[PDB]
C-alpha cells in the first residue's frame, strides 16, 4: 500500500465499457446495427477483421448529447490510451458475438474448425461441472457460479478469430488522424492512437510470430498455453496444470504448433516526405509493427497515413548507453490511407462510377486529361499525349507457346535544355502510383538493380530492389538519360525487351521481375540540337536503344514571337497565381486521373481484321518509307517490328482511355499521328 | 465416431473413403473433371488406374505411391478428403499409408495371389500426394497456412551434405554395461536418469553412445521461388525444404522441380548457450513429393546423370527423373520420324510465334538434339554440346529465342552479359545464414550443366567475363583452382548467345568480322553464327505484320497459323527420346564428305579453324539423331555444311572480301 | 450390417496408434 | 514496458491411467469418501 501506491485518474473504465457495449449494440446510422451486422458476418466467417470507426463513436456520442444523454468521451479516451480499448472492445463483442448461421464443413480454414472445436469443450465442460454439482445435491445462480470457478475453460482470447483495429476520425468529421512527422512524434505521443505520415522505405517478409504458444501434456491429457510479450521466450518443461502440479509425478510437455496462437507480423520501416524534413535536417525513421489481416498493405515506396498506436519496446541498443529505463518505440499499426491508390486496387464502386461518368459527360477525355498532366507546363500537347498513353500503357499479350509481349510504353524525350522534360518527369511521377524519378549518373547505378543484403527482423538473405524494381508495374522516369553506366544502360535495355533484369554475381544468379514503363529525358549530342547535323547523328543512343523507345519526342526550343509571347504569359500567369490561365479548361485533379486510369487499365481491347489490316498497310508504308530515307538528313532510324508494336500498344492504350472492347480506326489513326508528330519539330 | 482433436479427420470415414478411392477410380473421372471429356477413350481411361498401380508396386518391390491429388476432386466421396488432406497432411497421409499396406493386403488375399504376405505386411509404404492446389506462391502463406500441404515451384541452388538424424537413442551403463534403446517421441529423446537393472540403479551411470545409435537421413535444400503470380516491386525469394530418408540426393544444383510438402515452422533458438527461442518463427518445407519432369519442357540429359540414375536406384527414391513413354507414343513418335517433312516441321514448331525463320528454328532444332556423346575406353570426353551464336541487326527476335530455349531446356540460366561476372558463371563462396558457415554455390555456366545456358548481349560482357566461357565451350568443364576450391567442374551446357554489330545495325561495308566484333578464339568456339539481318523486303513486311497483329485477335492467342506445328508437349517427348536412345556412328561416306567439305572450306574474312571440322561432325550428328537413324550419311553431313554456309550468309558475301551484298539477302 | 468385410492389413503403424490417443467426438467439429 | 505473460491450462483429452497413489486420484476419494459415507442412512460427514 504505501509502496505501489494508487492513484486516482478521471477514467472509470467500467462505465466505459457499458458505453462500448451499447455503441456496438445500437450504433446503427451507417438495415439494422452497423457493428451486430459485422460481427454476424464474422460469425459466419466472411470476414476476420472488426473495424472499429472512431467517426461512428464520435457520431454515437453526438447524437446522445443531442438527445439529452450525458455520454463519457469515448473517443478521447481510445486516443489518449489506446491499448487498452482493443482489449476492451473485444471483450464487449465477445459478449454480443451473434451465433453463426452457417454449420461447420470441410472448406473453412483449420483456426476456425479449432476454435469451433475449443468453444464447444468448454461449454461441454461447463456442462459437465454442472450435471456433477447436481449430482453431489450440496439455486441456479450459485451453481452456475461455482461452475465458473471449477472450470479451467478456454480463455475468450483462444476463442477468437476477428481481429480488432481503430480507424481514426476524420479530420472533415472531426488528433488521432492528424498527419504527424517523424520528429514530431515525442514521447508524450507514446501510447496514445496517432497517424503519421510518411514513405515507407523498407517492408519484412510476413512471419508467424507466436502470441499463445501451446503445449499438450502426456500426463494429464491438458493444453497448456503460456503467452508471449517479448523477443524472445523460454519454452516450458514441465507441466503446470492442475493435475500434474498437485500430482508428484508431473509430465513431460510438447509444443503444438497447430494449437498455438501465431500473429502474421511484419516490421516496415516509415519515412519523412522531403516536405517534413526541416532545414538542414536528415530524415528519421520509425518503425511500424504490422500484425493480423493487416499485413502486406504497406510496400517500400509508398507515401501512406498511417494510424496506429505508439507503444514503448524494451531498450536494445548498447548496455553502456543505458541511462534510465531507456525504451525504443514502435508504431501498432491499425490503419492505412494511401495517398495514391494502386491501380490494382481498383474497384468499380458507385462513387467511382459517378466520378467516372462525370468525367465522360463532360466529353473530350483524351485532350482533357493529357492537357491535365502538369497544367503549367505549356504547349506541349503531343508531348502530353504521350505521357498519358504511357501512363495508361497497352495491353500484355501471352502467346500461348509461353511467349510475352511486353504491353507498356516507353518514351523518350530527347530535347533542347529549358523545355520542360523534367518537369513532365516529376509530373508523371506524381500522377502514377509507383513512380521512381532518377538521374543518371548519380547514385542510381545500384538503383538500377537490386543489392543483396540480410533482413534485421528475420535471419534471411534478402534482395532489396532498387529503381528499376521498386518502380515495378510502374513508371520509372529517368532523368540524363544520356548520362548513364554501361551497365545500367544494358539493364534499361533487359528491362525496356524482356522485362526483367537477369543477375549472375558472386552471391546472386536471378531473374528480378521489372514490369516497369520506363519515360526517358535526354539532352542531344552537344547538349542543344543542331539541325544542320543528322538526327541520328545528335541522338546519342544506339540504333537498339532508341529502337526500344515506343515514341521518341525531339522536344526542340526555337525562338519565335508569338510562341514565346504566349510561352511567356502562360509562366508569369503561373507566377502570379499558382494556377494555370486558361479559364475554359479545367484540370483534372491528379487523384481523380488515377481513378479515370486505373478504370482504363481494367480494359482488354482486341483488334479486329478491319484495323489490323491498317495496322499492316501502315506498317508496310512506314517501312518503305524509312528505306528510301536513309541518310536523307532527316532519318530517324528505319522502321522495325518494334515500331508495329509500339503501333498496336498505341492504339490498345488510345481504346483503353475510350473504356471500349474494339480497337478502333480512330485511335490506329492517332496513334500513327503521334507517331507521325513525334518528328515533326526538326522540319 | 472418434475425430482427431484439432483437425475433421476421422480415421474411419477417411480410411472407408480413400479405400473406396483406390478400389473404385478411373481416370475417366478426372477427364470429366477437367471438361476433357471428348479425349476419354475407353481402352486406358477405363480400368481402374489406382488398382493398376497397386500391382505395379507389388510386383517390382516399390514402397511409394505417387497420388495425384486432383484425382481426389474427381470421386465424389473423397470430395471432402482433398481437403482434409490439403488441411491436414500428417493425419491424412498416415491414415493413406495405413490404407495402402491393407489395400495390398486384400489385393493379395481377395485374389488369391501366389505373392509372400510376410514382406508385404513388414514393408512400410508410403503415399506422395503431389498435384494439391498450385497458387499462393510462397510469400503469400500466412501463419493460417502453417502445417498445411502447399506446392512450391522453383530452381534448386544448393543442397547440404546428409544430416543424420537421430531415430533411437542408444544407452550404456558405464558400471554394467546394460543397455536400453530410447526411441524418439516428437524431437526430444528420454534421457534415463536410471539404469533400469535392478541389481545397480546408479543415477548417472547411462551414457549415450553416438555412433551406437539409429540415425536417418536429412537434407535442407536452398530453393529459389518461380510462382506463377508475382506481386509488384518484389524481388526473388529463397527458401529451405527438407528432404527425409529416401528423397535425400534426389535433387541437384540446378534442378527446376515442382515440390508438395508440409509448410512448417520452427522455433529457433537466439543463442547456443541459453535455451531461449525467438519469438518470430522461421518457416520450411517438409518435402513429401519432388517433380522433375514437366510435359512443357525437355527431359534432362541422361548421359550427365547415369550415377545419379543408378544411385536413385540404391536408394529406392523412385523419382521420376525421364517421362514414362508409352507404346502409343513411342508409335506416334515413330510416324512423325517417317515424315517427309520431318525437318521442317520440327524447326517451325520451335517457337511457333516467332515469324519464319527457318535457319535460326533449324540451328535451335540442332542444338536442342545435340552431337553425340563419346566416351573413351582409355581417358576421355567428346561432348556433342553447340554453341551458337545470333549476331544480327536489332529487333529480329534473338531475345524471344534465347526466351523459348530458356524455358523449354531442362536446365539452364539467362544471363544478360552486361550483369554477368567470371566468378558469378563459376562457383562461388557464399555465407549460409541458417548455419552461419561458408559454403560453395554454382555459378550460371555450372547451373546450366546438362542443358542450355542463354546469354543475351554477347557483345556488351567483356573480355575478361568471356574468358570463363572458352573452356565450357570447348571442353565442357571449368578448371577451378581459387582459395578453397581446387577442381574440375562439369560445365556440359550448350551456349546460345545474342549479339547485335557495332553501331547496333550491321553496316554491309564492313566485312563480317568487324561488325560481330569477336576474338577468332571465341568466334571459333561457335558452331553456328548466324547473321540475321533485317531486310526492307515489302512481302516480307505484309507477312510478319499479318503475323504479330494475328496474335492480338483474341486476347489469350491459340497459335494454328502455319500447316501444322506439333505440340510442345509431342515435341519436347520426341526430342527426349531422340537425345535417349539414338547414338549416331559416323560412316566412311560421311567421313569422306565431312573431310571435302572442311577442306573446300579451308581456302578481312572469317577463318575456318579445326573446330569447323568438329561442328561439321557434331551438326550432322544432330541431324541423324533427329530422323532417329543409328548412323550418319552424307545427307546429313550436306545439311550441316548448308546450315553452316546459310547461318554466316556465304551465299551473299564475296569471298575477297566480307561485304554482305544487301541484294543478295534471302529473307523470304 | 451386411455380413461381410473389408481385408485389413494386421500391422498398425506407429502413426496410426498415436492418433488414437487424440480422438474426441464428433459433436465437435465434422 | 510490457505486462506479465499469463500462463493457463484446459483439460482436452483423457491422460495416462489415473494411477491410485496419485495425489488428484487420493483427493478425489476423500472426497468421495467426505460428500458419500452413510452412517444410519445419514451422511454425517457432509452434514458436519
Ligand atoms: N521475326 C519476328 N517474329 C516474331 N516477332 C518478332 C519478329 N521480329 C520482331 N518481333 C517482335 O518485335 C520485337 C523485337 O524482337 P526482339 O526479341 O526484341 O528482337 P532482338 O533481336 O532481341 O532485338 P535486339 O537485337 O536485342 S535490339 C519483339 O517484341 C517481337 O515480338
Ligand atoms: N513550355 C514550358 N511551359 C512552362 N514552363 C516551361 C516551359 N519550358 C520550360 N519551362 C520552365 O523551364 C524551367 C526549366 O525546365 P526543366 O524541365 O528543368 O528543363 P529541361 O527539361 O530542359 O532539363 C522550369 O522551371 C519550367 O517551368
Ligand atoms: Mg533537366
Ligand atoms: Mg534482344
Ligand atoms: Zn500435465
Ligand atoms: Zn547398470
Amino acid at each position: 500500500s504505501a509502496a505501489l501506491p494508487s492513484i486516482q485518474l478521471p477514467v472509470d473504465y467500467n462505465n466505459l465499457f457499458n458505453e462500448i457495449t451499447d455503441f456496438l449494440v445500437t450504433f446503427k446510422q451507417d438495415k439494422g446495427p452497423k457493428y451486430m451486422a459485422m460481427l454476424q458476418k464474422v460469425a459466419n466467417r466472411e470476414l476476420n477483421s472488426v473495424i472499429i470507426d472512431l467517426d461512428d463513436i464520435l457520431q454515437y456520442q453526438n447524437e446522445k448529447f443531442l438527445q439529452g444523454t450525458q455520454a463519457d468521451d469515448l473517443v478521447s479516451a481510445i486516443q489518449q490510451n489506446a491499448n487498452h480499448f482493443t482489449e476492451l472492445f473485444c471483450r464487449a463483442i465477445d459478449n454480443n458475438m451473434p451465433l453463426p448461421t452457417k454449420e461447420i464443413d470441410y472448406k473453412d480454414d483449420v483456426l476456425d474448425v479449432i476454435l469451433n472445436q475449443r468453444r464447444l469443450r468448454n461449454e461441454r465442460m461447463l456442462s459437465d461441472r454442472t450435471n456433477e454439482i447436481r449430482s453431489e445435491n450440496l439455486m441456479n445462480d450459485a451453481l452456475r457460479e461455482v461452475v465458473e470457478d471449477e472450470t479451467e475453460l478456454f480463455p475468450p482470447n483462444l476463442t477468437r478469430r476477428y481481429f480488432l483495429y481503430f480507424k481514426p476520425l476524420s479530420q472533415n468529421c472531426a488528433i488521432s488522424s492528424k498527419p504527424l512527422s517523424v520528429r514530431q512524434i515525442k514521447g508524450d505521443f507514446l501510447g496514445q492512437l496517432i497517424t503519421v505520415r510518411g514513405i515507407i522505405t523498407r517492408v519484412s517478409d510476413v512471419k508467424p510470430a507466436v502470441e499463445v504458444i501451446a503445449y499438450t501434456c502426456d500426463q494429464c491429457g491438458y493444453e497448456v498455453f503460456q503467452e508471449v510479450n517479448s523477443r524472445t521466450f523460454t519454452p516450458l518443461s514441465e507441466c503446470t496444470s492442475e493435475e500434474c502440479s498437485q500430482n508428484q509425478t508431473k509430465g513431460q510437455l510438447f509444443m503444438s504448433t497447430r494449437a498455438s496462437k501465431f500473429s502474421a507480423f511484419q516490421e516496415c520501416k516509415i519515412q519523412e516526405l522531403s516536405q517534413q524534413v526541416p532545414v538542414g535536417h536528415i530524415p528519421r525513421s520509425l518503425n511500424i509493427h504490422v500484425n493480423g489481416t493487416l499485413v502486406r498493405s504497406l510496400s517500400p515506396g509508398d507515401i501512406v497515413d498511417v494510424t496506429g498506436i505508439f507503444l514503448p519496446a524494451p531498450y536494445t541498443g548498447f548496455k553502456a548507453l543505458k541511462a534510465g529505463l531507456l525504451t525504443e518505440t514502435y508504431l501498432e499499426a491499425q490503419f492505412v490511407r494511401q495517398h495514391k491508390k494502386k491501380f490494382a486496387s481498383f474497384s468499380l464502386t458507385s462513387d467511382v462510377e459517378e466520378r467516372v461518368m462525370e468525367l465522360i459527360t463532360s466529353g473530350d477525355v483524351y485532350n482533357r486529361l493529357a492537357k491535365s498532366i502538369a497544367p503549367e507546363i505549356y504547349g506541349n500537347l503531343d508531348v502530353k499525349k504521350a505521357l498519358l498513353l504511357l501512363l495508361v500503357g497497352g495491353v500484355d499479350k501471352r502467346v500461348g507457346d509461353g511467349m510475352k509481349i511486353r504491353g507498356d510504353i516507353n518514351v523518350c524525350l530527347m530535347g533542347d535544355p529549358g523545355v520542360a522534360k523534367s518537369q513532365l518527369l516529376k509530373a508523371i511521377c506524381k500522377i502514377s502510383p509507383r513512380g521512381v524519378y532518377t538521374t543518371g549518373k548519380g547514385s542510381s547505378g545500384v538503383g538500377l538493380t537490386a543489392a543483396v543484403m540480410k533482413d534485421p527482423v528475420t535471419d534471411e538473405m534478402i534482395l532489396e530492389g532498387g529503381a528499376l524494381v521498386l518502380a515495378d508495374n510502374g513508371i520509372c522516369c529517368i532523368d540524363e538519360f544520356d548520362k548513364m553506366d554501361e551497365s545500367d544502360r544494358t539493364a534499361i535495355h533487359e528491362v525496356m525487351e524482356q522485362q526483367t533484369i537477369s543477375i549472375s554475381k558472386a552471391g546472386i544468379n536471378t531473374t528480378l521481375n521489372a514490369r516497369t514503363s520506363i519515360l526517358a529525358a535526354a539532352n542531344p549530342l552537344y547538349g542543344r540540337y543542331n539541325p544542320r547535323l543528322s538526327p541520328l547523328d545528335n541522338i546519342n543512343l544506339p540504333a537498339a536503344l532508341l529502337s526500344r523507345f515506343d515514341i521518341l519526342f525531339l522536344m526542340l526550343d526555337i525562338p519565335s514571337r508569338d510562341d514565346d509571347e504566349k510561352l511567356a504569359e502562360h509562366v508569369t500567369y503561373v507566377h502570379m497565381h499558382n494556377k494555370q490561365p486558361d479559364l475554359d479548361f479545367t484540370p483534372v485533379e491528379p487523384s481523380k486521373m488515377r481513378e479515370y486510369i486505373a478504370y482504363a487499365k481494367t480494359k482488354r481491347p482486341v483488334m479486329s481484321e478491319a484495323v489490323n489490316d491498317y495496322v499492316v498497310q501502315a506498317y508496310i508504308r512506314l517501312r518503305q518509307d524509312s528505306k528510301r530515307e536513309m541518310d536523307s538528313k532527316f532519318s530517324f532510324g528505319q522502321a522495325t517490328p518494334r515500331t508495329l508494336l509500339g503501333i498496336i500498344r498505341l492504339s490498345q492504350a488510345l481504346a483503353k482511355l475510350r473504356l471500349a472492347d474494339m480497337v478502333d480506326i480512330d485511335d490506329v489513326e492517332e496513334a500513327l499521328r503521334l507517331v507521325r508528330v513525334s518528328k515533326e519539330s526538326l522540319y | 465416431l472418434r475425430i482427431i482433436w484439432g483437425t475433421n479427420v476421422s480415421i474411419q470415414e477417411c480410411t472407408t473413403n480413400f479405400r473406396n478411392f483406390l478400389m473404385s477410380f478411373k481416370y475417366k473421372f478426372r477427364k470429366i473433371l477437367d471438361e476433357r471429356e471428348e479425349f476419354i477413350n475407353n481402352t486406358t481411361d477405363e480400368e481402374l488406374y489406382y488398382i493398376k498401380q497397386l500391382n505395379e508396386m507389388r510386383e517390382l518391390g516399390t514402397s511409394n505411391l505417387n497420388l495425384d491429388a486432383r484425382n481426389l476432386l474427381a470421386y465424389k466421396q473423397t470430395e471432402d478428403l482433398y481437403h482434409q488432406l490439403l488441411n491436414y497432411p500428417q493425419e491424412v497421409i498416415s491414415i493413406m499409408d495405413q490404407t495402402i499396406k491393407d489395400c495390398m493386403v486384400s489385393l493379395i488375399v481377395d485374389n488369391n495371389l501366389d505373392y509372400d504376405l510376410d514382406e508385404i505386411e513388414t514393408k512400410f509404404y508410403k503415399v506422395r500426394p503431389y498435384n494439391v492446389g498450385s497458387c499462393k506462391g510462397m510469400r503469400e502463406l500466412n501463419p493460417n497456412d502453417i502445417d498445411k500441404l502447399i506446392n512450391l515451384k522453383g530452381l534448386v541452388l544448393r543442397s547440404t551434405p546428409v544430416i543424420p538424424d537421430m531415430k533411437v537413442a542408444f544407452f550404456k551403463c558405464n558400471v554394467c554395461d546394460h543397455t536400453m534403446a530410447v526411441e524418439i517421441d516428437r524431437g526430444v529423446i528420454q534421457e534415463p536418469a536410471r539404469c533400469e537393472r535392478i541389481d545397480c540403479n546408479e543415477p548417472n551411470s547411462m551414457s549415450l553412445i553416438h555412433n551406437r545409435c539409429s540415425f536417418a537421413d536429412k537434407q535442407v535444400i536452398k530453393l529459389q521461388e518461380t510462382p506463377d503470380f508475382v506481386p509488384d516491386g518484389q524481388t526473388p525469394h529463397s527458401i529451405s525444404l527438407c528432404v527425409y530418408d529416401e528423397l535425400v540426393d534426389s535433387c541437384r544444383a540446378g534442378d527446376r522441380i515442382e515440390v508438395t510438402g508440409t509448410f512448417r515452422s520452427i522455433p529457433i533458438r537466439a543463442n547456443s548457450r541459453q535455451r531461449v527461442l525467438k519469438s518470430l518463427y522461421k518457416t520450411y518445407v517438409d518435402v513429401v513429393h519432388v517433380k522433375k519432369v514437366s510435359d512443357k519442357r525437355l527431359d534432362v540429359d541422361t548421359s550427365t546423370i547415369e550415377q545419379e540414375l543408378m544411385q536413385n536406384k540404391v536408394d529406392h527414391n523412385e523419382v521420376e527423373e525421364v517421362r514414362q513413354i508409352t507404346d502409343q507414343d513411342l508409335a506416334k513418335i515413330r510416324e512423325v520420324a517417317a515424315r517427309e517433312d520431318l525437318y521442317s516441321l520440327l524447326a517451325r514448331s520451335i517457337a511457333p510465334s516467332i515469324y519464319e525463320l527457318e535457319d535460326v528454328k533449324k540451328g535451335i532444332l540442332l542444338q536442342l538434339f545435340g552431337g553425340t556423346n563419346k566416351t573413351f575406353t582409355k581417358g576421355g570426353r567428346y561432348r556433342g554440346d553447340i554453341n551458337i551464336l545470333l549476331c544480327g541487326d536489332p529487333s529480329t527476335s534473338k531475345s524471344q529465342i534465347l526466351q523459348y530455349v530458356h524455358k523449354i531446356t531442362p536446365r539452364g540460366v539467362y544471363t544478360s552479359g552486361k550483369g554477368s561476372s567470371a566468378v558469378g558463371l563459376t562457383a562461388y563462396i557464399t555465407r549460409d545464414v541458417d548455419t552461419k558457415q561458408l559454403v560453395l554455390e554454382s555459378g550460371a555456366l555450372v547451373l546450366s550443366d546438362g542443358g542450355v545456358c542463354c546469354i543475351d548481349e554477347f557483345d556488351k560482357m567483356s573480355d575478361s567475363t568471356r574468358s570463363v566461357l572458352h573452356e565450357v565451350m570447348e571442353q565442357q568443364t571449368i578448371s577451378i583452382a581459387k582459395a578453397g576450391i581446387i577442381t574440375t567442374l562439369n560445365a556440359r551446357s550448350s551456349i546460345l548467345a545474342s549479339a547485335n554489330p557495332i553501331g547496333s545495325r550491321y553496316n554491309p561495308n564492313l566485312p563480317v568480322t568487324e561488325n560481330i566484333d569477336l576474338p577468332p578464339p571465341l568466334l571459333s568456339r561457335f558452331d553456328l553464327v548466324y547473321l540475321v539481318l533485317d531486310k526492307v523486303d515489302e512481302k516480307n513486311d505484309r507477312e510478319l505484320a499479318k503475323h504479330l497483329t494475328n496474335l492480338y485477335l483474341e486476347d489469350k492467342p491459340e497459335h494454328i497459323s502455319q500447316d501444322d506445328v506439333l505440340p510442345v508437349e509431342f515435341l519436347t517427348m520426341y526430342i527426349s527420346y531422340a537425345k535417349e536412345h539414338i547414338h549416331p556412328i559416323i560412316t566412311e561416306a560421311a567421313k569422306t564428305e565431312l573431310v571435302r567439305a572442311y577442306v573446300g572450306m579451308r581456302k578481312k574474312r572469317i577463318t575456318a579453324t579445326t573446330r569447323q571440322l568438329e561442328s561439321m561432325i557434331r551438326l550432322a550428328e544432330a541431324h541423324a539423331k533427329m530422323k532417329l537413324k543409328n548412323v550418319v550419311e552424307l545427307e546429313d553431313v550436306q545439311e550441316a555444311v548448308r546450315l553452316i554456309r546459310s547461318a554466316i550468309k556465304d551465299y551473299a558475301t564475296d569471298p575477297k572480301t566480307g561485304k554482305i551484298d544487301m541484294n543478295l539477302v534471302q529473307t523470304g | 450390417g451386411n455380413g461381410l468385410g473389408p481385408t485389413r492389413a494386421s500391422v498398425m503403424s506407429k502413426n496410426m496408434k498415436s492418433l488414437s490417443r487424440l480422438m474426441v467426438d464428433r459433436k465437435l467439429g465434422v | 514496458s510490457f505486462d506479465r505473460p499469463e500462463i493457463y491450462s484446459a483439460p482436452v483429452l483423457q491422460g495416462e491411467s489415473p494411477n491410485d497413489d496419485d495425489n488428484t486420484e487420493i483427493i478425489k476419494s476423500f472426497k468421495n469418501f467426505i460428500l458419500e459415507f452413510r452412517l444410519d442412512s445419514q451422511f454425517i460427514y457432509r452434514d458436519q
